[PDB]
C-alpha cells in the first residue's frame, strides 16, 4: 500500500500520507519563530518574588500588623505584640 | 364526507394494533416484535397525517369565530387546546383557567388582546358541536400517539440500541417517531435529524435568538441542554451527526450490544470536556522599551499612498490658520472655540474655494466590505 | 482485506479513473463531500454517481447509500481507500462518499456517462 | 385649582416589549412593529459583562 509522494516523488504508506504530507510542508520559518520563541522565554529575568520570598515578607507584615493578625493589637507599626 | 369518515376506519385500526401493542407489551415483560415496531411506527405517521387534517379542519371551521388565533398559536396540539378552552365565548374568564399550561404568559396576553378585538361573529351550535366533537377527537389520537411513543421506548434497547445510548431512549423515541421510521431516519441527512421536531415558534415582540430558532428535539435532549447555551448549538450539531451516524448502524441491526453507541458518546463527552477546557496560561506582553535609535523605513507606491493620505492638505491648510484681530462669529452652538479658520473668510488670499481631496475620501475596510458583499 | 459488504468495488484502473474525474469534477464545481450531502444529492436527484470508500468504520454509517442510489436509479462505487477519495476531492481530511452533481453543459459530461456505464457494469 | 407635576417613574424600563409590539401593530406596519420591538431585545455589553 505505498502511494507516491506528490512533493518528493518517493513511496511512503498510506497510514502515513496526512502525516508525511503535513511534515513534508512544515515552514522552516516555523522552526525560527520556536527557536525565537525559546530563546525569550528562557532569558527574561523574574520579576516578583519567589514563593518562599512572598511568605517570609507576609511573615513580616503579619508581625508588624497587629490591627489584621495576632491576638493582641499593639499599633500599626509596632512588633511587641 | 372523506375525513370524518376515514377517521372511524383510522380509529378501529389504531384500537386493533394498540390491542395488539398491549399484548406484545404484556407478553414481554410466528409474530416477531420487530413487526409490531414497525406496525407501531407506521401507526404514528398515520396518526400525524390525521392529526394535521383534523388542525386544519378546525382551523378552517374556528376561522369564522377568531380568525387571528391560527398565526398566534402555531403549534396544532395548543391550537385544538385552546380552541377548546375559549369555545365560542372568548370572553369567559378562559384566559386565567388552563391557557397558562398550554400556552406561555406572553402568548396567553398576545391572544387575549387580540380577542379583545376579534370582529369575528358567533358560531352555530351544529359548529360548536362539531368543534367539540373534533377536539376531542384530535386528543384522543394525541393520546393515543403518546402511548404509542411509550411503547416504542420501552423498546428502544432492541430496535436502536446505539442510538439509545447517545440521546436516551424518550428523544431516540421522538425522533424515529417524527422521522417516519428507523429506515427514514438513516435515509436522512444530520442537518435534517438537527431538526426533527422543529416548531416555528412565533415571537411576540421579541428578537429570533430569544425565541430558539431551527431547535429540535436533539436541542432539548438531556446531554445537549446540561452546555452552558453559549455552547447548546454546536452541542445540537456534533449529537445530531453521531446520532444519524447510530441510526445508519442500527438500521442494519450492527454493534446490537452498543459498542457503536458507547464509542459515539464517549467522543461526544471528550468533545463536550475539550469545549469546557479552561483557557490556557497565556503570558503577558510587556511594554515595549523605548528606543532612540534611528530606523530606515522603505519608500514607493505604498509610502507614496500612505503620505498622501495622512499627510497635510489645503482645506485642512487653510483651516489651521486663523486670522489675527479679525473676530469671526460663531457658526457652531453645540461647540465654540470650533472654527474654519481661513476656510471662506476674508484674509485667506485665495478667491476660489479649495477642493475636497478625493485621496482622503471615507473607506470601509476589506474584511467589513467582504461582510457586506455576504450580506447581498 | 476489504469488507465484504463493499461488493461493487472498483479495481485500481477504475480507481485512478474515478479519482480522476472526482477531482476534475471539483474543479469544475460538480462535486459534492461527506455522506450527509450525497444523501442530499440523492433526494433532490442531482447526482450523476456516489463514490465512497470501503475504509468506513464502521462500514455501516453509508451503506444506506446504496439503498438510495437503488430507489433513484444511480450509479454507485466502492473504493479501497478513504484518504485518496479525500485527496481527489480537495479536502485534505478523509471523504468517505462524494457525489458528482448533475450540470447541464458542462464539459466533463462524456466522462461522466462512461464511468456511469463503467460502475453499472462492475457490481456483478 | 390645582397644579400636579409628576413622573412616569421607571417609564422606561418597565416597557413589556408584547404589548409594545402589539400597540406598535395599530400605528405602523406589523413588520416594522417586529423590527422596533426585537431591536430592544438585543445582548447588552459593558468590558466582561
Amino acid at each position: 500500500e505505498y502511494l507516491v509522494s506528490p512533493i518528493t516523488g518517493e513511496k511512503i504508506p498510506a497510514s502515513k500520507m496526512q502525516e508525511h504530507m503535513r511534515i513534508g510542508l512544515l515552514d522552516p520559518r516555523w522552526l525560527e519563530q520556536r527557536d525565537r520563541s525559546i530563546r525569550e522565554k528562557q532569558s527574561d529575568d523574574e520579576v516578583y518574588a519567589p514563593g518562599l520570598d512572598i511568605e517570609s515578607s507576609l511573615k513580616q507584615l503579619a508581625e508588624r500588623r497587629t490591627d489584621i493578625f495576632g491576638v493582641e493589637e499593639t499599633a500599626i507599626g509596632k512588633k511587641i505584640g | 364526507a372523506k375525513l370524518w369518515d376515514s377517521k372511524m376506519f383510522a380509529e378501529i385500526m389504531m384500537k386493533i394494533e394498540e390491542y395488539i401493542s398491549k399484548q406484545a407489551k404484556a407478553s414481554e415483560v410466528a409474530a416477531p416484535e420487530y413487526r409490531v415496531i414497525v406496525d407501531a411506527n407506521n401507526l404514528t405517521v398515520e396518526i400525524e397525517n390525521e392529526l394535521n387534517i383534523i388542525h386544519k379542519f378546525i382551523r378552517d371551521k374556528y376561522s369564522k369565530r377568531f380568525p387571528e388565533l391560527e398565526s398566534l398559536v402555531p403549534n396544532a396540539l395548543d391550537y385544538i387546546r385552546t380552541v377548546k378552552e375559549l369555545g365560542n365565548s372568548l370572553d369567559k374568564c378562559k384566559n386565567n383557567e388552563n391557557l397558562q399550561q398550554i400556552l406561555t404568559n406572553a402568548t396567553i396576553m398576545v391572544v387575549s388582546v387580540t380577542a379583545s378585538t376579534t370582529q369575528g361573529q358567533q358560531l352555530s351550535e351544529e359548529e360548536l358541536e362539531r368543534l367539540e366533537e373534533a377536539c376531542d377527537m384530535a386528543l384522543e389520537l394525541n393520546a393515543s400517539k403518546h402511548r404509542i411513543y411509550e411503547y416504542v421506548e420501552s423498546r428502544m434497547s432492541f430496535i436502536a440500541p446505539n442510538l439509545s445510548i447517545i440521546i436516551g431512549a424518550s428523544t431516540a423515541a421522538k425522533i424515529m417517531g417524527v422521522a417516519g421510521g428507523l429506515t427514514n431516519l438513516s435515509k436522512m441527512p444530520a442537518c435534517n435529524i438537527m431538526l426533527l421536531g422543529a416548531q416555528r415558534k412565533t415571537l411576540s415582540g421579541f428578537s429570533s435568538t430569544s425565541v430558539l430558532p431551527h431547535t429540535g428535539y436533539i436541542y432539548h435532549s438531556d446531554i445537549v441542554q446540561s452546555l452552558p447555551p453559549d455552547l447548546r448549538r454546536k452541542a445540537a450539531r456534533l449529537v445530531a451527526a453521531k446520532c444519524t451516524l447510530a441510526a445508519r448502524v442500527d438500521s442494519f441491526h450492527e454493534s446490537t450490544e452498543g459498542k457503536v453507541g458507547y464509542e459515539l458518546k464517549d467522543e461526544i463527552e471528550r468533545k463536550f470536556d475539550k469545549w469546557q477546557e479552561p483557557p490556557p496560561v497565556k503570558q503577558v506582553k510587556p511594554l515595549p522599551a523605548p528606543l532612540d535609535g534611528q530606523r530606515k523605513k522603505r519608500g514607493g507606491r505604498r509610502y507614496r499612498k500612505m503620505k498622501e493620505r495622512l499627510g497635510l492638505t489645503e482645506i485642512r491648510k487653510q483651516a489651521n490658520r486663523m486670522s489675527f484681530g479679525e473676530i469671526e462669529e460663531d457658526a457652531y452652538q453645540e461647540d465654540l472655540g470650533f472654527s474654519l479658520g481661513h476656510l471662506g473668510k476674508s484674509g485667506s488670499g485665495r478667491v476660489r474655494q479649495t477642493q475636497v481631496n478625493e485621496a482622503t475620501k471615507a473607506r470601509i475596510s476589506k474584511t467589513l466590505q467582504r461582510t457586506l458583499q455576504k450580506q447581498s | 482485506d476489504v469488507n465484504p459488504k463493499a461488493y461493487p468495488l472498483a479495481d485500481a484502473h477504475l480507481t485512478k479513473k474515478l479519482l480522476d474525474l472526482v477531482q476534475q469534477s471539483c474543479n469544475y464545481k460538480q462535486l459534492r463531500k461527506g455522506a450527509n450531502e450525497a444523501t442530499k444529492t440523492l433526494n433532490r436527484g442531482i447526482s450523476e454517481f456516489i463514490v465512497m470508500a470501503a475504509d468506513a468504520e464502521p462500514l455501516e454509517i453509508i451503506l444506506h447509500l446504496p439503498l438510495l442510489c437503488e430507489d433513484k436509479n444511480v450509479p454507485y462505487v466502492f473504493v479501497r481507500s478513504k484518504q485518496a477519495l479525500g485527496r481527489a476531492c480537495g479536502v485534505s481530511r478523509p471523504v468517505i462518499a462524494c457525489s458528482v452533481t448533475i450540470k447541464e453543459g458542462s464539459q466533463l459530461k462524456q466522462q461522466i456517462q462512461s464511468i456511469q456505464q463503467s460502475i453499472e457494469r462492475l457490481l456483478v | 385649582n390645582v397644579m400636579l407635576e409628576s413622573r412616569f417613574e421607571k417609564m422606561y424600563e418597565k416597557i413589556d416589549l408584547t404589548l409594545l409590539n402589539r400597540l406598535l401593530r395599530l400605528i405602523v406596519d406589523h413588520n416594522i412593529a417586529d423590527y422596533m420591538t426585537a431591536k430592544n431585545n438585543v445582548v447588552i455589553n459593558y468590558k466582561d459583562m
